[PDB]
């Protein structure tokens, strides 16, 4: 259910809607980038659709790490009970640890980094694309199967936004994002800047929740609001171009953006 | 060698020992082409039956629309229950083929779902094809599209043996290498499971029977047989062998050749580009083409593999694909239900893949040699038809040019006749004969603006209507006409299959003066047959100006009243 | 230290032993109980599986076979006879996965000319 309002108007002129919230993420052993970005359920239906596993019966739920159907059970799929020694802490038994497509098993394509999964995954286009986004928020340095817990703030948002970003687009869909620089150092913000701004050049609409004037210096619209917070505020304050806001007296916003323009 | 025996009370009656007769004599002499002027309601599926066991021939029954198809494949096991009848008609619930649109550039992608018990029928009729001869298969025009190659599918049979030595994974690999599934918890058709040492086969063909193999060492010591319900042991085979669970099963040199055709024909078509100066063409080309390329060479089949067919099987370019008419004996029969429209359906497919497949080949998204993967053409068709029967109420002039003998049945074995033909010079005329037909306990029926204004003045008339804008719809109508809650029935185009009632005893025809192909000279018999169905059925036209087609129309339903009251009135046979 | 063995610990073990000896796979259904188990043994039938052992003799489920009510048995389902030499991994692997899941964590090697033992998850 939406919240207090009379109506909205123009909705036909869009087909979707892409959202990033301001929330927390999840930190669970059960998650890596791969899981977060759902590329690895293509991973394991590529492992699953090869000769050696049909001819020995096996399913995508048995590549999975946090499934009981092929896991190793000395470490219950952790890997770390101490190094697990069984199964040398892979977190699979010797069996499915058989299963090699193009000349190697899944751990090492979870020990792959992203600039090497961009070109071992360089045919299939779904893995592809969500490979290319990782790399192309600076991500590509991390391996795919690093576990969650050892993330650092920015390498969780950044897998976040690459996740919400690698979605199809059909030239009227809308970005909506809620302060997406948390944890973002001045380099990520400009390969962020760069991704949106592709994105409107490809006819669609992006609106972005920001407090960093970097990326609000490179907007077309602005829709300031205040001229407090809590009960002194929900008024527009000013509206327009950077510029038109900077022009106004009363607008911290405009304050701010006469010492950056 | 089994035979074909025919279990039936009712004799045949009239014109159809001697329309039986004539055909079965065609037929032993060798006449290319007959035609069957059997009217409706004659029994016409009594002859085919007749026919078909006389000759001892395999038959194939080409129907223009699914529900005639069922229709026929259910009279057919009702007439031959010892016999084998299969079923062949296409499997998608939903098929949107991809296309690319240069206008709005912009490209649709490939979805399709798949039904189980069509897939069944078809596998159970490509197996019963190579199992048995006395096979009778009714299918639609899809028995014309590209199926499997028939050496590829008879040399990849597996045949077991007691006392032969033989790994159990090596006998696994080759039930996976021809589209067997593993799977032990759902068991269905065309998979197979094993529980240590003993492996289970669950033919694609059979439904109720299994093969279990037990191994003792590395040799195999028994092979039996189960039932699939009870679970218990029902008899056991020396000698058996298991068919591929699919229709197009590849060897893996084939499939190595293929990919070098591939790879080469890929090389030349982006040379051809770049020499011609569409870069991005060649590029989304090069890509898919490698992708897919990267698929066959790790996984061995996905999506799209359908497009490099003509590699795949090392056809010559230009050559036509097998089909389920190569799979049959070259001495098999061939009948063709409602042959002036099924004829057009067969002709059609072609020019409409090809006129799809033309955008996207020429912007650089299939390789050139993805055209081959097309449907026969109506020259390869006529050409691979050994022998022929038209059966339809009025031939075209393609059954008529192309037919060494014609022969009829005419009179029906309940004595029927055909309705009985009135001019008219028009709306009061029209109330009054509907009044007049509900006095009667008899349903009339009307044949957009024209039609709109006959609803509303029926309906301001306190006069019930059932005007008809799918089959959906066209069901409940009917059932809704024959419970008689609604009196009159208009509709656009009195054409659809099975819009006929029993009750129906006068239908009109409304601006039949004006040039249309609704009608035509066919479509106007059509539509006069339809009324035929009542002992007191007649048809009024509304029309003050006739033409040749009219002329024909008449004069046929003149002959054939004219010898139906003969026969009646002679014979003494009382018309109920 | 209250044995909890994984699958690949079973196949080491097993592959521990010498060379040319032959063992059995059995998955227990019933230890220590008493009753008279027709619809057990009809189900086990209907599965596929066609050698079982009772009392520690060896019959063939598809003949008819009588036991006391009364009287305690241990019905074993015979699985798979195999021979040990290496490169029987994969195919002692797949056995002793469908023994666990048939006897839910419990497998008996029956060694021929050996003492028996059991191992569970
Ligand atoms: N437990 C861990 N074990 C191994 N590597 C880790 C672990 N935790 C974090 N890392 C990695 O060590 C590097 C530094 O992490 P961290 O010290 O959290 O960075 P940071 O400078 O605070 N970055 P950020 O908060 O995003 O601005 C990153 O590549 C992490 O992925
Ligand atoms: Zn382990």
């Amino acid at each position: 259910k939406p919240g207090e309002h009379d109506l909205i108007k123009g909705i036909e002129y869009l087909d979707k809607v892409i959202d990033i919230d301001q929330s927390p993420i999840g930190r669970t052993p059960r998650s890596n980038p791969a899981t977060y970005t759902g590329v690895f359920d293509f991973i394991r239906e590529i492992f699953a659709n090869t000769t050696e596993a049909k001819t020995r019966g096996y399913k995508a739920g048995r590549f999975s790490f946090n499934v009981k159907g092929g896991r190793c059970e000395a470490c219950a799929g952790d890997g770390i009970n101490v190094p697990c020694e069984v199964c040398k802490g892979k977190r699979y038994n010797r069996e499915t640890l058989e299963v090699r497509y193009k000349g190697k098993n899944i751990a090492e394509v979870l020990d792959m980094t992203v600039e090497e999964a961009l070109e071992f995954f360089k045919n299939i286009p779904r893995i592809h694309k969500k490979i290319e986004t990782l790399y192309d928020v600076g991500l590509g340095y991390i391996k795919l199967g690093q576990s969650s817990t050892t993330l650092s703030g920015g390498e969780a948002q950044r897998v976040k936004l690459a996740t919400e970003l690698s979605r199809k687009s059909t030239g009227k869909t809308m970005y909506i994002l809620d302060e997406p620089t948390t944890g973002l150092h001045m380099a990520d913000v400009h390969r962020l800047v760069g991704i949106l701004h592709r994105l409107v050049e490809a006819g669609n609409s992006v609106v972005v929740i920001e407090h960093n004037l970097d990326v609000i210096k490179t907007a077309d619209y602005i829709i300031d609001l205040g001229p407090e917070g809590g009960s002194g505020g929900g008024l527009v304050v000013a509206e327009g171009t950077p510029e038109e806001v900077a022009k106004v007296e009363n607008s911290y916003t405009g304050q701010f953006l006469k010492k950056v323009l | 060698m089994h035979k074909f025996k025919l279990v039936s009370d009712y004799k045949p009656c009239g014109d159809q020992p001697e329309a039986i007769d004539k055909l079965v004599e065609g037929i032993n002499r060798g006449y290319r082409g007959q035609t069957l002027l059997g009217v409706t309601g004659s029994g016409k599926t009594f002859t085919m039956a007749n026919v078909i066991e006389r000759v001892q021939k395999p038959t194939l029954v080409i129907a223009h629309n699914k529900t005639l198809a069922a229709q026929l494949c259910s009279e057919f096991k009702e007439f031959f229950p010892n016999n084998c009848v299969e079923y062949f008609v296409s499997y998608y619930d939903y098929y949107q083929p991809e296309a690319y649109i240069p206008a709005t550039d912009t490209y649709i992608e490939k979805d399709s779902s798949i039904n189980d018990e069509i897939d069944k029928l078809r596998h159970s009729a490509t197996a019963a094809l190579f199992e048995r001869r006395d096979v009778i298969i009714v299918a639609s025009v899809s028995c014309i599209y590209g199926l499997g190659d028939p050496e590829d599918y008879t040399d990849l049979m597996l045949s077991l043996r007691p006392g032969m030595i033989k790994d159990r994974d090596e006998i696994i690999r080759k039930l996976v290498d021809i589209q067997y599934e593993r799977n032990e918890i759902d068991f269905k058709r065309g998979k197979f499971r094993v529980r240590g040492d003993i492996l289970e086969i669950f033919p694609a063909s059979s439904s109720d029977k299994v093969i279990r193999v037990e191994f003792f060492g590395e040799e195999i010591d028994r092979i039996t047989e189960v039932d699939s319900l009870t679970g218990e042991i029902t008899g056991v085979c020396s000698h058996v062998a298991i068919f591929p669970a699919s229709h197009y099963a590849t060897t893996k040199a084939k499939m190595q050749r293929a990919i070098a055709s591939i790879e080469q024909e890929l090389e030349e078509r982006v040379r051809e580009l770049k020499s011609q100066g569409k870069l991005l063409e060649a590029q989304r080309l090069e890509q898919r083409t490698r992708y897919d390329l990267e698929m066959m060479q790790e996984i061995g089949f996905c999506q799209g593999i359908e497009n490099y067919s003509r590699h795949i099987s090392g056809r010559a370019p230009g050559s036509p694909p097998f089909t389920l008419i190569d799979y049959f004996p070259k001495d098999f029969l061939l009948i063709i239900d409602e042959s002036h429209v099924t004829i057009p359906q067969i002709g059609a497919m072609y020019n409409g893949d090809r006129s799809r497949k033309e955008s996207l080949v020429e912007y650089g998204f299939r390789l050139p040699s993805a055209f081959d993967n097309r449907p026969l053409t109506f020259e390869e068709f006529e050409k691979k038809i050994n022998q022929v029967i038209f059966v339809s109420a009025t031939p075209a002039k393609y059954e008529r040019e192309h037919s060494q003998q014609i022969v009829e049945q005419i009179i029906r074995p309940t004595g029927l006749l055909d309705p009985e033909i009135v001019v008219k010079p028009q709306i009061d005329d029209l109330i009054g004969e509907i009044s007049e037909r509900v006095q009667k306990n008899q349903r009339v029926m009307i044949t957009k603006k024209m039609a709109e204004d006959l609803t509303d003045y029926l309906r301001e008339l306190d006069f019930k209507v059932e005007y008809l804008h799918d089959t959906i719809e066209r069901m409940e109508i009917i059932r809704n006409l024959r419970l008689g809650v609604f009196d009159v029935l208009v509709g656009i185009n009195l054409l659809r299959e099975g819009l006929d009632i029993p009750e129906v005893s006068l239908v009109a025809i409304l601006d039949a003066d004006k040039e249309g192909f609704l009608r035509s000279e066919t479509s106007l018999i059509q539509t006069i047959g339809r009324a035929a169905r009542n002992v007191e059925g007649k048809v009024i036209m509304y029309a003050d100006t006739i033409t040749d087609s009219m002329r024909r129309a008449i004069d046929e339903t003149n002959r054939r009243r004219k010898i139906q009251s003969e026969y009646n009135q002679k014979h003494g046979i009382t018309p109920k | 230290t209250p044995s909890q063995q994984t699958v690949d610990q079973m196949v080491d073990r097993i592959m521990e032993f010498e060379e040319g000896t032959r063992i059995q796979l059995l998955a227990p259904v019933v230890r220590g109980r008493k009753g008279e188990y027709h619809k057990l043994i009809e189900d086990i039938k209907k599965e596929g599986y066609v050698r079982i052992r009772v009392d520690g003799e060896v019959v063939d489920v598809n003949d008819p076979v009588n036991l006391d009510k009364n009287k305690k048995h241990n019905i074993e389902i015979v699985v798979d006879r195999l021979i040990v030499r290496p490169g029987i991994q994969k195919r002692l692997t797949d056995s002793i996965e469908t023994v666990l899941r048939l006897s839910n964590g419990i497998l008996v090697v029956d060694v021929i000319g050996g003492k028996e033992m059991l191992l569970s998850q």
